[PDB]
């Protein structure tokens, strides 16, 4: 939310064309997408990622 | 009310308002809440409902 | 005819009571057939069913589970073709109404 | 004429034909906020060879 | 005949279907079970009554347990 936060601000702050705020707004979210794991490749990181936060709620017991 | 938000444009705090998920009865109450923004305003034409879910799930993460 | 052994065999199945000579056995069944003659709800609102459906896919599709919601749509669109239908459904869905979120590995 | 639509379409920006001889395909079937995306679209065999590509998406 | 076999392939079929929503849903239900409830919804019964009785008798055999 820094980089991706000037990518977009960048490419609406000048945007001549509706269709290049648009396509600002597509790309700004795919990419954040791409860094957060929720991709139809990144699912074996998701899913060890799941049994790290098992634990925190197994340590409170 | 409390905080900080409360200055901002009634706009927007009009377009917040709470969801809730599906399957509620077996506890997990920490699944049920969500926040959506609702969009149906000439702005929809720009922020597409389709991104709309994609807020969604990042609030989720 | 086959109805009543039906709801022997559910009432075995579920209730785990395999002796038809048990007191247990004909007691959950007039249970189960008192239960089913007291007539007490409106009949299935396909329409309300096929809501849910749609709902438990966007659930699916929110939390990032693909492989879950493309199996949900698959298998809910497959079996929608060719009442009963949505019959069964409300069932399995009243049946365990949960969480039942994981259910992973497809 | 044709020249006459185009400033149909630049001065006016609202399009009526019953024949097709211009490049644009509006959709008068619904649209609401699907209107950018989808209403007017780009009729690919009324565009002249004395209009280049460039100039009839710029129309559009 | 082989009519006669086709369509108990393809009742199997639609079975099988349901028999993977049972899983994906995290349902309790097997298969011998639902075998029972689809002859009991072909004469007709509400679905509301067979799910009120079977959250009994699984209740019933959490009593056993």
């Amino acid at each position: 939310l820094e980089c991706s936060w000037d990518e977009l601000w960048n490419k609406v702050q000048q945007a001549q064309d509706l269709d290049h705020i648009i396509a600002a707004h597509e790309v700004f979210l795919d990419t954040i997408i791409s860094r957060c794991l929720l991709d139809s490749d990144s699912r074996a990181l998701l899913n060890q990622l799941r049994a790290v936060f098992d634990q925190i709620i197994e340590l409170q017991n | 009310r409390a905080t900080n938000a409360q200055f901002d444009s009634p706009e927007i705090l009009r377009r917040l308002d709470v969801r809730l998920l599906e399957v509620s009865p077996g506890d997990t109450g920490w699944d049920v809440f969500s926040l959506d923004y609702h969009v149906d305003g000439p702005i929809a034409t720009v922020f597409t409902r389709e991104c709309m879910s994609h807020y969604l799930r990042v609030f989720n993460f | 005819a086959q109805q009543e052994r039906d709801v022997r065999e559910l009432v075995r199945g579920v209730a785990g009571l395999q002796d038809e000579a048990d007191p247990n056995f004909q007691l959950a069944l007039n249970f189960a057939w008192s239960n089913f003659r007291f007539h007490r709800f409106l009949d299935v609102n396909s329409h309300k069913i096929e809501k849910t459906i749609e709902g438990i896919y966007e659930k699916f599709v929110i939390h990032s589970d693909l492989s879950k919601a493309a199996s949900w749509k698959r298998l809910t669109e497959e079996f929608l073709n060719a009442d009963a239908h949505y019959s069964i459904l409300s069932l399995l869905l009243c049946l365990s109404d949960s969480p039942s979120n994981s259910s992973y590995v497809e | 004429p044709v020249l006459s639509f185009l400033y149909r379409w630049i001065y006016d920006g609202e399009l009526e034909d019953t024949y097709h001889e211009f490049f644009v395909a509006s959709d008068p079937t619904v649209k609401t906020d699907r209107l950018w995306h989808d209403k007017y679209t780009l009729r690919k065999s009324m565009i002249p060879s004395f209009m280049t590509m460039d100039q009839s998406r710029k129309v559009l | 005949a082989a009519a006669a076999a086709a369509n108990l392939n393809a009742v199997r079929e639609t079975m099988d279907v349901l028999l993977e929503i049972s899983r994906i849903l995290n349902t309790g239900l097997d298969m011998e079970t639902l075998s029972i409830c689809v002859r009991l919804c072909e004469q007709g019964i509400n679905p509301e009554a067979l799910s009120s009785v079977i959250k009994e008798l699984r209740k019933a055999t959490e009593a056993l347990k």
